């Protein structure tokens, strides 16, 4: 629980950068979560060969 | 139903692609042209059997019409499909 012991390879700080500017913003955030979702859409009918 | 199919489209994007298809009946003949002379004086029912003939179809005539003369019944046909209206034309409400 020491922490700021970051292990390399997957350093869990969250950092968002201006697309245009290229530098770092709301570096003052404290964040507690973060969610990802990755839909598709698959065909749905008996299809024919 | 049998037909011959007239329009297309498309109507679902994938993932499924589906199509609409538009069909109709004896549409052959709105091509097909008339090379047979219909006959001058002559009965309803002889007018029919003509008409049948020529787009190439069995036919069943059984109306009290069947005895009456007609002159010139369809001199002024362009394509095989007005047969069929000028078969309706003469007789309409009663005889279909």
């Amino acid at each position: 629980m020491n922490s700021f012991l970051k292990s390399i390879l997957n350093t869990p700080t969250l950092t968002i950068r201006d697309d245009v500017t290229k530098l770092p913003v709301w570096k003052s955030l404290q964040v507690k979560k973060v969610e990802i979702y990755s839909p598709a859409s698959v065909v749905s009918k008996p299809l024919a060969t | 139903f049998v037909g011959e199919v007239a329009i297309v489209d498309i109507i679902s994007p994938p993932p499924d692609i589906g199509i609409r298809i538009q069909c109709y009946t004896r549409q052959i003949d709105r091509t097909k042209t008339i090379r047979n002379m219909p006959p001058a004086n002559t009965t309803f029912v002889k007018f029919v059997e003509w008409g049948a003939n020529e787009m190439g179809l069995n036919f069943i005539c059984d109306t009290s019409y069947n005895d009456q003369v007609l002159k010139n019944p369809g001199r002024s046909i362009t394509v095989a499909s007005a047969i069929l209206a000028s078969i309706q034309d003469m007789y309409m409400p009663d005889v279909a």
